[PDB]
């Protein structure tokens, strides 16, 4: 494809200018490229994948709540046109990432499974937020079933304190609040989760305490604005 | 909107 | 062309919306769709055209400057690769502008025939700051022609306080210090222009004083930077 | 950078 004459090891590095100069786009397609080499990734590369697509589907997600709170307050057919046209390209890089995920990379390493099933959910969740009908509520039961098989993964070989776990279960409590119109088990999950995390905060990682500590507090601010 | 990360 | 099938008005209603969407790529594309309608622009969308391409030739900027320095610590083809293709990009971005000036634009009043030669010269600048070798000064010259009889007009036609004016000479001033390599008529003309803006400060206009004020303010911090 | 507008 675009990037398949370039080597693998310069399209990493090539991802990682893309964040420095801040241009996700080039960072995500740098990305895309390397996984289709058809090797694993590592979990700095795993990374650099989710950073990549999720500031260009966190500046589509923005620009289509923009146009779309015009178009409530409207009710010409400009502004519907154009957001739909912003929302049908939404559409098309979640499409992307989510055939990334199915085609190359679910297929492990636990940490590695649970991360790209939250990947899952997380973009099956951002189609929602803009899907109508029939094609609605399917791409809900795929979101749901994504985190679903995610939390199983994490509650037994993770611990309670490890970033993955903890950003898995702040998303699938956003999912179950603001998408599957169950607030209640979105506050009881965020609180568990909390609730769990301090009374093992001693298996805390001298590699990833300071990524817990901030999703613990994630998961306040969520219950605070919730209560 | 709730915090996601 | 793209947008030809499109309404110009509609085309003026949807770069309003990408402006307020941060969707300057869009914002860029449909107000040139509008230029191309072959009508003149107002003021008001003079200004959605200059935003638009400054924000999308801005980002291309810091990108730029950010690979470049990297490319210079570093002094793996991998940098320069990169660096080059955002600089691709950067220049196509220009042309476009160019050539929509020359081809549709410049042709008026008097504040109009100002406004898109200080365009002409910004972008030719733009072009400079990447450029190299025999292209590089026949950009410079070019630039500077812009400038330059943009500068007789606004003398001519326009009161020392009138916004486009103080803008139009606080970017000449920096083309002279930054790309022709001449501090001394930079510092010149930047405190030229605010001690005459100062002299006639009864000129100020209820529709615009906010903007000459910011503008003055600006020449300022560009001469207490220079000194 | 110096300002330009
Ligand atoms: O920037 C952040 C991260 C990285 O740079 C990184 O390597 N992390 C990491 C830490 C431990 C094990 C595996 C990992 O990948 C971080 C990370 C944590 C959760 C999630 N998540 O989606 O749940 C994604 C990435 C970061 C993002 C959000 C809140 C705190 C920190
Ligand atoms: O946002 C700004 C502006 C607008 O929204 C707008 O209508 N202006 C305007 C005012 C009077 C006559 C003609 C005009 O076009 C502003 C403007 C002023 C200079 C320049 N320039 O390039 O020199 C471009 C636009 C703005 C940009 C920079 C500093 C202050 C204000
Ligand atoms: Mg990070
Ligand atoms: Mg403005």
């Amino acid at each position: 494809g675009a990037m398949g004459s370039m080597e693998r090891a310069s399209l990493i590095q090539k991802a990682k200018l893309a964040e420095q100069a801040e241009r996700y786009e080039d960072m995500a397609a740098f990305m895309k490229g390397a996984v289709e080499k058809g090797e694993e990734l590592s979990c700095e590369e795993r990374n650099l994948l989710s950073v990549a697509y999720k500031n260009v589907v966190g500046g589509q997600r923005a620009a289509w709540r923009v146009l779309s709170s015009i178009e409530q307050k409207s009710n010409g057919p400009e502004v519907r046109e154009y957001r739909e046209k912003v929302e049908t390209e939404l559409q098309g890089v979640c499409d992307t990432v989510l055939g990334l995920l199915d085609s190359h990379l679910i297929k492990g390493d636990a940490e590695s499974r649970v991360f790209y099933l939250k990947m899952k959910g997380d973009y099956y969740r951002y189609l929602a937020e803009v899907a109508t009908g029939d094609d609605k509520k399917r791409i809900i039961d795929s979101a749901r079933s994504a985190y679903q098989e995610a939390m199983d993964i994490s509650k037994k070989e993770m611990p309670p304190t490890n970033p993955i776990r903890l950003g898995l279960a702040l998303n699938f409590s956003v999912f179950h609040y603001e998408i599957a119109n169950s607030p209640e088990e979105a506050i009881s999950l965020a609180k568990t989760t909390f609730d769990e995390a301090m009374a093992d905060l001693h298996t805390l990682s001298e590699d990833s305490y300071k990524d817990s500590t901030l999703i613990m507090q994630l998961l306040r601010d969520n219950l605070t604005l919730w209560t | 909107f709730p915090a996601t990360v």
